[PDB]
């Protein structure tokens, strides 16, 4: 996915709902979070040159914030 | 020490002025009970890693402070099961308790044997924990009903 | 393999696994107690058991099936 | 302190001027001040993801 889909519009936010969806507290579905964190910690660091891959994680990270400053 | 690092001191002198004589237990537990935010601060305290107190201590303290009235009652029983928040919390206020680190509605042995002696015990005013419990389980399936 | 299977699904609906959400489950997660410790290293065994068995079955399975077709009786279609 | 507060007549008068209240106060106070130390989520990820002092 990396090679193929990397670098394109879509990708980051795509990166941003799997983990919201994956490590929400919401979420039952038992599954390694540790082996999942380092395949998107590399899936992140490659296709860094992707310029929505930071401002998607950032946005995710400014609505889990929002309960304060309201 | 625990004591000097954290906030257990206080509490264990409640603990010992609450159940050192259990004639003196209940005007105790009245004049401690009015007390702003006091049942949030003992719920975060119990439901944290071991800091210096066991937490069957704590547990003792919850019980004996919320069974004095129907009130404090229904509040330890919302604050347990619903919003562990500090009431009155205001962010832009910078002195107001904010306790904002907890999950609502975690449960842990202490937590459930609390309960249990919140329902189980006989005295007057049970019948509104009774129904507290009851409407909490109403609108946690009312609430699953989300599709 | 039946049996070991049952041995391993007992064993392991035994056990149960804190969801990481809280300050209590995270500090269960740096120090394994002693009694989890024994219990996952009796799980790791009984896995091995019943997974080498498996392999044994699966090779006895492959060496009859090989047999059975080498006579001239037809695999299935 | 604990060791003062050994007789009922102590306890009482401990009562009288108020010690409960402000004791219940501190502790609200000191919750809400300090921060905890102990190890968390964040510690634990970090073990994961890799006297006695070394």
């Amino acid at each position: 996915l990396v090679q193929l889909c990397g670098g394109e519009r879509w990708w980051g936010q795509f990166l941003s709902n799997v983990l919201q969806e994956l490590y929400n507290s919401e979420q039952l579905l038992i599954f390694p979070q540790d082996r999942v964190f380092m395949l998107l910690s590399c899936i992140g660091q490659r296709s860094l040159s992707n310029s929505g891959v930071l401002e998607s994680l950032l946005n995710l990270l400014d609505n889990l914030l929002s309960p304060l400053q309201p | 020490d625990q004591v000097s690092k954290t906030s257990i001191g206080w509490l264990r002198l409640l603990h010992h002025c609450l159940t050192h004589i259990s004639d003196l237990e209940g005007m105790m537990a009245s004049a401690a009970a009015p007390t702003a935010n006091l049942l949030q601060t003992c719920a975060a305290l119990l439901m944290s890693p071991y800091c210096g107190m066991h937490s069957p201590n704590i547990e003792v303290v919850l019980v004996k402070i919320g069974l004095q009235s129907t009130r404090i009652g229904l509040k330890l029983i919302d604050i347990l099961l619903r919003n562990c928040a500090a009431s009155g919390s205001d962010p832009t206020d910078l002195n107001s308790p904010l306790l904002f680190g907890r999950l609502n509605g975690l449960s842990s042995d202490s937590t459930i044997d609390i309960l249990y002696q919140l329902g189980t015990t006989q005295d007057p005013g049970t019948k509104d924990r009774i129904q507290a419990l009851l409407k909490w389980v109403s609108d946690s399936a009312r609430v699953a009903a989300m599709k | 393999y039946n049996l070991a299977c049952h041995r391993l699904e007992t064993l392991l609906q035994s056990i149960d696994l804190p969801p990481l959400n809280s300050a209590n489950n995270a500090q269960y997660f740096l120090r394994k107690p002693d009694k989890a410790v024994e219990e996952d290293s009796r799980v790791f065994s009984a896995y091995q058991d019943c997974i080498q068995l498996q392999l044994q079955l699966n090779l006895a399975h492959n060496a009859v099936q090989r047999l059975k077709v080498a006579l001239g009786a037809s695999r299935k279609m | 302190i604990l060791r003062v507060l050994d007789t009922s007549d102590a306890l009482k008068a401990f009562h009288d001027m108020g010690g409960v209240q402000l004791i219940c106060n501190n502790m609200v106070t000191s919750t809400r001040a300090i921060v905890n130390t102990a190890r968390s989520m964040v510690s634990t990820i970090m073990k994961f993801l890799d006297e006695g002092i070394h």
